[PDB]
């Protein structure tokens, strides 16, 4: 049972990036999916979810209007679009997987984290 | 199986209490008036909204669960046992109207609290603020406004927690208004200032107290009418040592135990008049108590509440409002000149109903 | 005429366990603070245990670990520590004393050694 993060890197304030996770040994949509960020001197906090119950989007405060979460079921994979970056963006993104109808502690898998840098 | 009420006002103000010394820690040098039985009545409640992490974090802290047979009724008495005109207090949770909630919870929450959980539109940002500060003057007499303040809510606040309190309990035997004189008051930062002190003699109520290092303290009860609340007045003998000292170490039962140990000495007493307002917000000291997930988007589960969408909360706030004054109606010196701790309790429960830090009136 | 006489203290092995006493009079016992200190030749006198004068509250040295349990009783003007797990790093004369700042007074100390 594998999550695998991928698509990270640098790109400057205002960029696109996006990101990636496959999942292998069991099916996302079965399962409530978020985003997470660790940013320097900061704690790991919540940035996207998609809840199993209806498959609705939720999004930080902080980045609603500018990240998209979605899923595609066929290819088991997790994306999250990350448009007008800005330096608080910096950090690295984790995947995660929980078997509930909402996104909430604690989950069943996280993935490696990937590197993202807004200079 | 069974318990005597008194084991969840135990429970109840002993972790009330330790909410407050991590408010009293936070704001060393300010006043603080503050709701130790108000604090758990509020996150009794919040018992029953959270699941799974979440509620476990509430119930390690709290040490009970409203689930248990016994307890919601036990809460239930205790209010009734404990409250009028000079008391009033409001519990009040508020969640996004349009949000989904689990079948039966209204009705559940209902059942063991005798009151709802609101609903309400907080997309229309002031419309809210105003409907939850509305339900916050109302059910306190008038007495507490603006509880919810500017900029504490906006249109993405799903979930917002309330307490409030208000108190103004008449002294057994009053201060005589001809007696109370200006007087200085010495802060902790070694200035003074002058302020209205009220003045009495009579038989009290009272105990010495020395801590484990030596340093000792006066620790006088002034009965109210009824005959069943006293505030319990604090204080160093000593002027240099801070009143964090006491503070660091209280607990529901050391104040039992002060009572335990108290005779009824002739003193005049100096006490100053003081009118505190304060709001706490909670969130700091319950994530110091380990209550973290339930502030944490994404990690708070609500699935009690709501199993449809995520929620987690954006404001827990205690707002309190404390009156002492002469309370009339139709020698040895102790003088609290000095920054005090105050503690109104309830001694047939034991119910620490509100404490304080006065250290400037 | 004040007077703090400690009793209780031994040899032992590692692991062993103790009571410590101390009989006070000549003072207000009941309003006094009651500790226990330890010293072992070549170093100075280290705080263990402390109590309240009621209400239990209590303090310990670093070290102690909770292997250390300090009690009173204010009928009988004795002050007790009951100490567990016991080991070489605790071998010294162990002080009793009671304190009512500035007035402290402190006993002729009992020993305690683990092999």
């Amino acid at each position: 049972v594998q999550l695998v993060e991928s698509g990270g890197g640098l790109v400057q304030a205002g960029g696109s990036l996006r990101l990636s996770c496959a999942a292998s040994g069991f099916t996302f949509d079965d399962y409530s999916i978020a985003w997470f960020r660790q940013a320097p001197g900061k704690e790991r906090e919540g940035v996207s979810c998609i809840s199993s119950s209806d498959g609705s989007a939720y999004y930080a405060d902080s980045v609603k209007g500018r990240f998209t979460i979605s899923s595609d079921n066929a290819k088991n994979t997790v994306y999250l679009q990350m448009n007008s970056l800005k330096p608080e963006d910096t950090a690295v993104y984790y995947c995660a997987a929980v078997w509930a109808r909402v996104c909430r502690n604690p989950y069943d898998y996280w993935g490696q984290g990937t590197q993202v840098t807004v200079s | 199986v069974h318990h005597p009420p008194s084991y969840v006002a135990h429970l109840a103000s002993d972790f009330g209490v330790r909410v407050f010394q991590q408010v009293a820690q936070a704001s060393k040098d300010r006043n603080v008036v503050f709701s130790p039985y108000g604090v758990a009545s509020v996150l009794a409640m919040l018992q029953l909204t959270t699941g799974g992490e979440t509620q476990q974090q509430i119930q390690a802290a709290m040490g009970f669960k409203i689930d248990d047979k016994g307890m919601a009724p036990a809460l239930r008495h205790l209010y009734k046992e404990l409250m009028k005109d000079e008391i009033s207090t409001t519990d009040a949770i508020f969640v996004q109207r349009d949000l989904k909630l689990v079948q039966g919870f209204m009705p559940h929450f209902f059942r063991l609290f005798r009151s709802t959980v609101k609903q309400v539109d907080f997309s229309e940002v002031e419309r809210a603020r105003f409907i939850i500060n509305d339900w916050v003057k109302t059910h306190t007499k008038g007495m507490i406004s603006n509880l919810l303040g500017k900029g504490a809510v906006d249109q993405l606040t799903r979930l917002v927690l309330v307490n409030a309190l208000y108190f103004n309990g008449q002294f057994k035997t009053p201060f005589p208004d001809s007696s109370t004189h200006r007087r200085l008051f010495h802060k902790s930062d070694g200035s003074t200032v002058s302020v209205p002190m009220m003045a009495q003699t009579n038989k009290f109520n009272y105990t010495e107290f020395t801590t484990p290092d030596g340093h000792y303290y006066d620790i006088l009860e002034l009965p109210y009418h009824g005959d069943t609340l006293s505030m319990f007045i604090a204080a160093p003998y000593e002027k240099e040592v801070p009143l964090s000292a006491l503070t660091n170490i209280l607990s529901a039962q050391l104040i039992s135990h002060w009572k335990g140990n108290m005779t009824r000495l002739p003193r005049l007493l100096v006490l100053p008049k003081f009118s505190l307002e304060t709001e706490v917000d909670l969130r700091k000291p319950l994530e110091n108590l380990g209550m973290t997930d339930m502030f944490r988007q994404f990690q708070a589960d609500f699935t009690s509440l709501s199993d449809q969408e995520p929620l987690h909360v954006a404001q827990a706030l205690q707002k309190v409002k404390i009156e002492v004054n002469e309370s009339g109606t139709v020698p040895e010196e102790i003088i609290m000149d000095r920054p005090f701790l105050f503690v109104v309790r309830h001694n047939p429960t034991g119910t620490v109903l509100f404490m304080g830090q006065v250290m400037e009136p | 005429q004040v007077q703090l006489v400690e009793s209780g203290g031994g040899l032992v092995q590692p692991g062993g366990r103790l009571r410590l006493s101390c009989a006070a009079s000549g003072f207000t016992f009941r309003t006094y603070a009651m500790q226990w200190y330890r010293q072992s030749p070549g170093t100075e006198r280290e705080l263990v245990a402390a109590i309240s004068n009621i209400g239990g509250v209590t303090d310990y040295g670093d070290s102690v670990k909770g292997r250390f349990t300090i009690s009173r009783d204010n009928a009988k003007t004795t002050v007790y520590l009951e100490m567990n797990s016991l080991k070489p790093e605790d071998t010294a004369t162990y002080y009793c004393s009671a304190v009512r700042l500035p007035q402290r007074y402190w006993g002729r100390g009992t020993q305690v050694t683990v092999s």
